[PDB]
């Protein structure tokens, strides 16, 4: 139920998934509990989410990941800008719409 | 008529063509019921080739008007006016002259008008016209016609880039004359000359062709009964074994004696080539249970032992090292295509004709133990 | 001609080359006399096993003919079966979806007709409930 707690396990997912990036139905298990707990109210739920949805990801992610450069948080908004930036990094070709999203962020 | 020509002739703003139109209809208004074929009609053949070639019934009399922009203006006309003429006796007597003898003094002028003016229906949607030009093949001399044809094709694609695409959205429109233009393709495939590898537009055609033209020739086949050796002209669209046979030995034949151009493309000739044999099994086998006819089996004609002549001639300078596969392939497309054929039981005989037909093929492992 | 024994192996030969020549596959599995069935368990099968849409008709229609010639062709209703049970999730990811959509790309009626085979003799509890389950589903007189 509570917040911190949720976003250390949170962070627990995360390192367990980085543990084994080899294994794949355990990735996607991570990504879809990932995206359950994206709509927490607290920012670092939301964090940490979006932390999982970069590290770890198909490679419909980046639309997941788009949806929060409106949110109204601006630490969540730049976890998810870091997210997709990771995202990148890892070896995904990002689609030419984030251009436009990012240019309002400026 | 000369007179008539001559009285058709004056005004060649918009009103030439219109006033010859009118006087054609008038006089084939019978003829386009009881034949309106792709015939020439000698009454109306001067008109075109005066408001059209700019040349009266005398091949030396004075061209109407000055030609060229007025010359141009008249043949927009006559085009405007035969597809809007709703009956194939206009679209049959203007263009028909462009292959289909009509034993006239002026007749090569009064051709390349005919020509012209096909090319301008075909791309103006004149359906009849289109229509009538599978037709005109079935009775007229062929070679004309696939001359004429491969003209009106290279104008459309080589010549005019971009345009290949409005003629395949022709043919579609008009699969009487995408059936027809197979001949012509066959023909202008001789491997000879760097034109006569397809391009990526000709793929393309083909390709539109295989999808829809195969109807054209189911519905051709159904309309009349495979002849063996037909008079001239038999327009059936079935030239699949010398295609294959040309487009797989291109970088052989081609090389031996351009070259590049067929010896570079070698996977795109053996895609067009396999697409070919596709759409040539689909369609005998959509003509296998229905009427088709035996004797004639397999689709050649004797165009199968001129494809394997004209193979073997090759095979032996300069294919055994360089392009043996090439030769390997044509001979075993060739025989695959034979054996398809017979696949349909249109070819009652095993090993009849094959002995009768095939005993003079080159040697190929693929294409013996298809035979046998 | 009538060498059937020739005929198999111009069919083997040619699914040598399938991969590049595929004019000798279509030339090949619809040969006509000869080794004719005899080919057409490789060759036709590959065109029906494709995931391009030949496969939404030539399983459907080539494939029962082998069915009704030999049944012993179960395993694509097994795992038909088996990614229905699946494929009700991961809607939204590509590959799900994919898997799903091959599983059924298969006729319903020719699916349910093949799986009839393994219904009969769905030995498993979880099979034979699954099998009735589908039965009734697909024709709730039956």
């Amino acid at each position: 139920k509570s917040h911190q707690v949720l976003a250390q396990l949170l962070d627990t997912l995360l390192a367990i998934g980085t543990k084994l990036p080899e294994n794949q139905a355990i990735q996607m298990r991570l990504v879809d509990v990932a995206c359950k707990h994206l709509t927490d109210t607290s920012h670092g739920v939301r964090n940490k989410c979006l932390q999982l949805l970069g590290n770890l990801g198909s490679l419909d992610v980046q639309k997941i990941i788009g949806d929060y450069f409106s949110d109204q948080d601006p630490r969540v908004r730049t976890a998810a800008i870091k997210a997709m930036l990771q995202l990148h990094e890892r070896g995904l070709k990002l689609h030419q719409t984030i251009y436009n999203q990012a240019c309002k962020l400026l | 008529m000369s007179d008539i020509r001559h009285s058709l002739l004056r005004r060649d703003a918009l009103s030439a063509a219109k006033e010859v139109l009118y006087h054609l209809d008038i006089y084939f208004s019978s003829q386009l019921q009881s034949a309106p074929l792709p015939i020439v009609d000698k009454g109306p053949v001067e008109l075109l080739e005066e408001f059209v070639f700019q040349v009266p019934k005398e091949r030396s009399a004075q061209p109407k008007r000055l030609n060229s922009l007025q010359e141009l203006q008249l043949l927009e006309i006559m085009c405007n006016y035969f597809q809007e003429q709703t009956k194939d006796s206009v679209r049959q007597i203007i263009f028909s002259s462009l292959f289909s003898p009509q034993g006239n003094k002026a007749d090569d002028s009064r051709m390349s008008l005919l020509g012209k003016l096909v090319s301008m229906a075909v791309a103006v949607c004149r359906i009849p016209v289109l229509e009538c030009a599978a037709s005109w093949l079935q009775r007229t001399p062929v070679v004309y016609c696939v001359r004429l044809a491969k003209a009106l094709v290279d104008d459309y694609c080589c010549l005019v880039p971009g345009s290949i695409q409005t003629l395949k959205q022709i043919f579609s429109a008009s699969p009487r004359f995408c059936c027809q233009f197979i001949t012509s393709v066959t023909a202008l495939y001789d491997l000879s000359s760097d034109d006569l590898i397809p391009p990526m537009d000709l793929l393309e055609m083909i390709v539109t062709w295989i999808f829809e033209d195969p109807r054209l020739i189911l519905i051709t086949f159904l309309n009349t009964p495979i002849a063996a050796n037909l008079p001239i002209g038999f327009l059936e669209l079935t030239p699949l074994v010398g295609l294959i046979r040309w487009c797989v030995k291109a970088p052989l034949a081609y090389k031996r004696k351009g070259v590049g151009m067929d010896r570079d493309s070698h996977l795109l000739y053996s895609k067009l080539h396999l697409s070919v044999l596709q759409v040539l099994m689909t369609l005998q086998l959509h003509l296998t249970e229905k009427n088709l006819y035996g004797r004639l089996g397999l689709i050649l004609f004797d165009h199968m032992v001129p494809l394997v002549e004209e193979i073997n001639r090759l095979a032996d300078e300069l294919n055994p090292l360089n392009a043996s596969q090439e030769i390997e392939l044509s001979l075993d497309r060739l025989a695959q295509a034979l054996q398809v054929a017979m696949a349909s039981g249109a070819l009652l005989c095993t090993r009849d004709d094959l002995r009768t037909l095939c005993s003079r093929l080159p040697h190929n492992n693929l294409l013996q133990l298809v035979i046998s | 001609m009538s060498a059937q024994g020739d005929c198999e192996f111009l069919v083997q030969r040619a699914r040598e080359l399938v991969p590049q020549d595929l004019w000798a596959a279509k030339a090949w599995l619809i040969t006509a006399r000869s080794l004719y069935p005899a080919d057409f368990n490789i060759q036709y099968e590959m065109y029906t096993i494709e995931r391009n849409a030949e496969r939404t008709a030539t399983a459907g229609r080539l494939l029962y003919d082998m069915f009704v010639n030999f049944p012993d062709q179960p395993v694509v209703w097994r795992e038909i079966s088996i990614i229905t049970s699946a494929l009700r999730n991961d809607s939204q990811d590509k590959q799900t979806q994919f898997l799903r959509s091959l599983f059924e790309t298969l006729p319903g009626r020719v699916q349910c007709e093949m799986l009839l085979k393994v219904t009969e003799q769905c030995f498993n509890t979880l099979e034979r409930s699954e099998m009735l389950l589908l039965l009734l589903r697909r024709f709730p007189e039956t």
